[PDB]
RNA sequence: UUCAUCUAGACAGCCGGACGGUGGCCAUGGAAGUCGGAAUCCGCUAAGGAGUGUGUAACAACUCACCGGCCGAAUGAACUA
């Protein structure tokens, strides 16, 4: 019974769901597509829920379903055999990673223009190169990192030094309270492929100069009980 | 720009004054301002919070008797953002700052008139 | 001196570079070292080595049942022979 | 008696190495009353000197050992001062946090 | 003014264990609860002998229960823990319960409505054998603030006139608290010798009723209720035109004190005479007569000014548990350990009616206002109505 | 030990009128040496704010110290200042009435202790 | 700060302390912290000269007004103190 | 330098008191002691929906 | 304590006055103010030795009520 | 041995989300989830505590609790000997 890792158990008030959550979702999936004329699948790999919020606001009678993919998948129905109704599989396989699976009874060309006229501010997310190059100044560093004039900004806290120095892997030092450094420290070029510390250390400077547009991919019609397909961002 | 400024009860002198004008008579309370500020000219104005308008439509305590459309006035006040649907949500939004601020909504605790609401013994105009 | 002058000397240099690997390193060595204490420490040591941890176990497992709590007769008869509380003591003798 | 010893000789250090908050200059005075509360200071360190009890129980339970006939009434009794001197310095858990 | 009484009940049944706590309305001669030694409550409607409104929602011996003042709420105190809130018309608890305290309740009592400002409902204090006296804001149903101040049980609290909270505990110390200034512990009277049982108050019928006399009539307007509160407090608590309420004591050191609590912080008299110790205490509706039920088959008569004796009513074979008085301050009934309940003229000194129909130890028993019912239950899990 | 009713029973009484005229005599007796009491063994002889509740220690001074003013607090500011000049003029007067550089007293002889012994 | 900081200096063969104190408030007086209290106590005990900064100028999150204010409030420990004030730039 | 071992030889005189320190607390605890659940059909066992359908 | 009354060995012990487990002692009772029907003041009543004193200093008892 | 999770994907790792009324109310020189006291509610949700810890003078930032993506089959806890 021992030389096992001992689990860091801490104690606070959310619980897990579990299968019951899972069926819900199930549950609402299929009675709204008898609701519901049209159904769309929608990829929204990396999201602020913000963002989110403002498009579900953006319609009070449509309705979204977002969760796990082999769920909706079974909802659905994967195989031909296996479905609710007819040809729908052949939507169901489209859905790559987070998909938020939407329904609703608007045109479709309001929703087609819609969700590529949507475009909002967003980080660079590694594994996407970013529109951007920040050499950081060669004094001292302020918390904005070399955006605005300084005499705006004040300098970061002193206990971002071990952050930056460790797993941002920046040669740092601070004299008094202030962080500086001595040459400046190059990050990322336009067309560079980002990697995870620079995209941590473009986030934690405030750098939202990535453009996040919804993409979708597929659409089907109840009445007719035919796909469509339009990859549209 | 905008900055805030709530710390009630450049140039940063006229600001005192430009900040206690937007209070001037309502409100003695710790509300939330938004300063624009252009070159060295406070634009300075109060931001709806529902703490302070609840407050303001009742150490220290509370007990309100809000009389149920006061907080539906609150609720179009501040459904601008909201996050919400309907009215009919937004004022179980402002009843649970209520609860929190301890008033006595019409003569009941306000959870209850949130039980009223949503079992069908309370309406909403929408 | 003067006044929290490490806590200021700490905010304007800061603590070391080694430090807060180090700590990480302790307190994921901390596991083998008590296992290590236990089945070394002979004698005293190891006696107080046991109890500490038995009353240790014990307060944790309160928290937690604390944590997971916290998610006839009547008032006046309620806190209710002539033989003394000890007969039949122990003997004792003259000598 | 050395278990005696070793309490008065920690209470000793801890009363003579620390100020009489009255006795030292009115301006010193009145800084560590409004620091630290010269009530709740004056109170500790009345704590510790009427501990300081200790020496009450070792004499008298020594003058008492004095007549033990037997190795288990000798050690029951040692036992029994340690004890009482457990007892006074368990009821003394805040004042030595404070100070 | 009130008549004696003598015809008796069906042997009513109902939540089938044994009795334990007993209350008529304050409004009505035909409301009563009644809290059993299942984890339940009753109402009865006296008129018809009924059975009406049980009463569910706590996991052990109901042990406590009182209607407010105004009559709009009652409140159960059980074994378990907790306190729980019901509408009398519903029948129904008025959201969760009222949890905070480690073992069981003992006594309850509720803000006097001539303290309550106009609008807002009377608040709730409670005692617990935990050492605790919780104040419960009762249309909020949360703690406002405990008092902690005790270290063994407290038996008995009551709220009086002058804001002023006394408890009794068996720490052999009643201890005041004014809630005005934050609960905070003002005085403790320290003279009993064994554990204190029933503390009482003089003016604890005006208290208990809160504007409703023997006419029933209602108030229209909780502003005429503050009033018509306040003038029946008054005209009692002004018994000479500077006003005062008497407190006395019981404990099992075989005696009572009398204390004049704001006046003198030490007691009066030590009335001595019981053989046996008492349980339970009773000032006349008119603050004018004191009387002791005790364990030694006795009750004895005092006057409520100076702690003088008067007499003794005998005619008992067991423990007497406790008394209730007539609002006219003539007729005085007492239960026992014997399955007979007891009417006494105080006038006379005199048994005026021995009713026995139990058959086995009345634990409960209470008056109406008006004089029209006397409710009593115990251990035979029959609660009976007696009337004239 | 056998159970009995004479147990568990009051075995010394006394009436409140007789206990204090006996204290009252007694009172004047035994604080005149000259007078003597003759039996002695007969007789009954002996019938003859905290502010920690408040503070806790540690909302004084500590991390937590709930504590940001005082209680031992004058008003009328100038009566602090009357206080610590007539506190500086005490200070220097016990100086002065009270009023060390590498030498010491020799040993007390121990002969000045023959009294003492256990 | 929270708490007295001491300096020392030489001026004509002599040793001098400067001694910097955290800070006061106008504050009625008979309700004040133990962080201006500590101030007070310095000001009114020690045998010093005293130097009252006014900063004239917009600065200072703090009115002129209120620092005449101040010192009309504390000028009652200034009655024996050697007092000077320094504008640090209608 | 590595210090003392204790010796496990047993010195008879230890062994006989032993045996009279047991067969005495044997005794005490005869004197003191004076004063199913059946645990059911285990899993893993792979036929255990068999042992079901005998009982009628 | 005001007197021994019953030492369960040989009451010889009584009048020496022994304090072995077991022994019956009269102590004082006035400072818990204990009364009688008929306002007599109590100052005397029965208790029993719990411990045994020669191995402790501390001579423990239960009242006899 | 017992109880639980798991191809409607378990455990471990990385990545992302971790919101809104709201800087909830008292308090204070200041305290915004995290010096303290007492509430501990609703909304939108896949899920997101009037907040598990680090941290800041206060914010910030990070973190877990909880959810999702990639990974692709067993795993965890309490007990007994």
């Amino acid at each position: 019974p021992r030389s096992k890792r001992s689990k860091l158990v801490t104690l606070a008030q959310t619980d897990k769901k579990g299968r019951e959550n899972k069926e819900r979702i199930f549950d609402e999936v299929r009675e709204a597509l008898d609701t519901y004329r049209y159904v769309w699948v929608l990829h929204l790999d990396d999201v602020r829920t913000p963002v989110l919020q403002e498009i579900r606001t953006s319609w009070a009678g449509s309705k979204l379903i977002m969760g796990k993919r082999k769920v909706l998948q079974k909802a659905l129905g994967e195989k031909r055999e296996e479905e609710y109704k007819e040809n729908l599989y052949q939507l169901s396989k489209l859905c790559s990673g987070v998909t938020g699976l939407l329904f609703t009874d608007e045109d479709v060309n309001t929703v087609k223009e819609y969700f590529k006229s949507y475009v909002r501010s967003d980080y660079s997310r590694p594994n996407t190169k970013a529109p951007l190059t920040f050499t950081i100044p060669e004094g001292i560093v302020y918390s904005r990192g070399g955006q605005i004039p300084a005499e705006e900004d004040v300098p970061m806290i002193h206990s971002l030094e071990p952050t930056m120095r460790n797993k941002f892997e920046i040669p740092t030092k601070i004299k008094a309270g202030k962080i500086t450094i001595d040459s400046p420290y190059l990050v990322c070029t336009e067309g560079e492929k980002l990697d995870v510390r620079q995209a941590l250390i473009l986030k934690q400077f405030g750098i939202a100069a990535s453009e996040f547009k919804v993409k979708v991919s597929a659409y089907y019609d109840n009445d007719s009980s035919t796909v469509e397909s339009t990859n549209i961002n | 720009k905008y900055l805030y400024l709530r710390a009630v009860g450049l140039s940063p002198k006229k600001v005192g004054e430009d900040i206690a004008k937007a209070t001037k008579e309502f409100k003695g309370i710790k509300v939330t301002v938004q300063l624009k500020i252009q070159n060295r000219q406070a634009a300075a104005s109060v931001v709806p919070s529902a703490s302070s308008l609840v407050i303001t439509a009742l150490n220290v305590k509370h007990s309100g008797n809000i009389q149920l459309d006061e907080i539906i006035e609150i609720a179009r006040q501040m459904r601008d953002k909201s996050f919400g649907r309907t009215l009919a949500s937004v004022t179980k939004e402002i009843l649970g700052t209520a609860q929190s601020v301890g008033c006595r909504v019409d003569f009941k605790n306000p959870h209850d008139i949130i039980e009223g609401i949503n079992a069908g013994e309370i309406e909403i105009p929408e | 001196p003067q006044n929290d002058y490490i806590e200021r000397h700490i905010k304007q240099h800061g603590k070391r570079l080694d430090h807060e690997e180090r700590k990480r390193k302790r307190e994921a060595r901390e596991s083998h070292k008590i296992s290590e204490r236990a089945q070394k420490l002979t004698g005293w040591k190891g006696k107080q080595f046991a109890k500490k941890r038995y009353a240790e176990k014990v307060s944790m497992r309160k928290k937690i049942k604390a944590h997971e709590q916290s998610k006839a007769l009547p008032t006046y008869l309620l806190d209710r022979k002539f033989s003394v509380p000890l007969p039949k003591v122990r003997g004792i003798s003259e000598e | 008696k050395y278990t005696g010893e070793g309490f008065v000789e920690k209470f000793e250090d801890i009363l003579k190495g620390f100020p009489n908050i009255n006795d030292v200059h009115p301006f010193h005075r009145d800084l560590m009353d409004t620091l630290y509360e010269k009530n709740h200071y004056k109170i500790s360190l009345a704590a510790i000197s009427r501990a300081k009890l200790v020496e009450q129980v070792a004499r008298d339970y020594v003058r008492l050992l004095k007549f033990g006939q037997s190795l288990f009434q000798c050690k029951q009794l040692k036992r029994a001062a340690l004890g009482r001197m457990a007892t006074i310095v368990k009821k003394l858990r805040d004042p030595l946090a404070y100070l | 003014k009130v008549k004696p009484v003598t015809r008796s009940s069906s042997a009513i049944a109902g939540h089938g264990s044994t009795i334990l706590c007993s209350a008529f309305a304050p409004h009505t001669s035909s409301r009563m609860v009644t809290g059993a030694g299942d984890n339940t409550a009753r109402i009865w409607d006296c008129d018809t002998q009924t059975p009406m409104h049980t009463l569910k929602g706590h996991y052990n011996w109901v042990l406590c229960v009182s209607w407010s003042p105004d009559g709009e709420v009652i409140a159960t105190g059980s074994m378990d823990n907790t306190i729980r809130l019901w509408d009398p018309k519903s029948g129904q608890c008025l959201g969760d319960a009222l949890r905070g305290h480690s073992k069981w309740i003992t006594s309850l009592s509720w803000e006097p409505i001539h303290l309550v400002k106009p609008g807002s409902k009377p608040r709730l204090a409670s005692s617990s054998k935990d050492g605790t006296i919780k104040i419960w804001d009762t249309v909020s149903r949360v703690c406002q603030y405990t008092m902690s101040g005790h270290t063994n049980s407290v038996s008995c609290v009551k709220w009086g006139g002058q804001g002023l909270l006394y408890s009794g505990s068996h720490d052999r110390t009643v201890r005041v608290w004014d809630i005005n200034s934050q609960g905070r512990c003002i005085n403790i009277l320290k003279s009993h010798a064994h554990w204190v049982n029933h503390l009482s108050l003089s003016t604890d019928y005006a208290l208990r009723i809160g504007a409703f006399d023997h006419t029933g009539k209602k108030p229209s307007t909780p502003e005429e209720a503050q009033k018509k509160a306040l003038e029946n407090y008054e005209k009692i608590c002004k018994k000479n035109g500077n006003s005062e309420e008497m407190m006395v004591t019981a404990s099992d050191d075989y005696t009572m004190f009398l204390w004049n609590p704001l006046k003198s912080t030490k007691p009066i008299a030590r009335m001595t005479g019981h053989q046996k110790l008492v349980n339970h205490v009773a000032f006349s509706p008119d603050g004018r007569y004191i009387v002791s039920a005790s364990f030694d088959n006795s009750i004895k008569l005092w006057d409520g000014r100076d702690g003088k004796f008067i007499s003794t009513f005998r005619g008992h074979v067991a423990s007497v548990y406790q008394v209730a008085w007539s609002s006219d301050c003539r007729l005085l009934v007492s239960c026992s350990k014997d399955t007979t309940l007891k009417v006494w003229d105080v006038r006379t000194r005199k048994l005026s009616v021995d009713l026995p129909g139990h058959k086995d130890e009345v634990y409960t028993v209470d008056w109406s206002v008006d004089g029209k019912r006397v409710c009593s239950g115990g251990k035979d899990k029959m609660v009976r109505l007696w009337t004239h | 030990v056998q159970p009995d009713r004479r147990w568990f029973g009051n075995t010394r009484v006394i009436s409140q009128d007789a206990l204090q005229h006996f204290r009252s005599a007694l009172g004047e007796t035994q604080k005149d040496t000259y007078q003597v009491l003759l039996r002695r063994n007969k007789l009954p002889m002996s019938l003859l704010a905290r502010i920690l509740d408040t503070e806790s220690y540690a909302d004084a001074f500590g991390p937590k110290a709930q504590r940001k003013r005082p209680r031992l607090a004058a008003s009328n500011l100038e009566d602090l200042v009357k206080a610590t000049n007539e506190d500086i003029t005490k200070y220097e007067e016990k100086q002065v009435l009270d009023a060390e550089n590498g030498w010491t007293s020799a040993a007390k002889e121990a002969i000045f202790s023959k009294g003492q012994s256990k | 700060t929270k708490s007295l900081y001491v300096g020392h200096f030489d001026y004509k063969y002599l040793r001098f302390q400067a001694i910097d104190t955290p800070g006061i408030l106008d504050r009625p007086t008979e309700e004040m912290n133990n962080i201006e209290m500590q101030s007070i106590y310095a000001i009114a005990h020690l045998r010093s000269c005293v130097l009252y900064f006014m900063d004239l100028s917009e600065q200072c999150g703090f009115t002129i007004e209120a620092q005449v204010k101040l010192f009309h409030s504390i000028k009652p420990l200034f009655a024996n103190k050697s007092v000077m004030v320094v504008i640090n730039t209608d | 330098r590595v210090r003392k071992r204790q010796s496990r030889r047993t010195s008879t005189k230890l062994k006989e008191g032993i045996k009279k320190k047991a067969s005495a607390h044997r005794k005490k605890e005869k004197k003191m002691a004076k004063k199913k659940k059946d645990p059911g059909i285990p899993s893993n066992f792979p036929y255990k929906a068999k042992i079901l359908e005998e009982i009628e | 304590i005001l007197a021994v009354k019953k030492n369960p060995q040989s009451p010889m012990y009584t009048q020496l006055g022994v304090l072995t487990k077991g022994t019956i002692i009269e102590v004082n009772v006035s400072e818990l103010g204990m009364v009688t029907a008929g306002g007599k003041v109590v100052w005397g009543k029965y208790a029993q030795v719990t411990n045994e004193p020669d191995r402790d200093g501390c001579v423990n008892a239960v009242l006899l009520v």
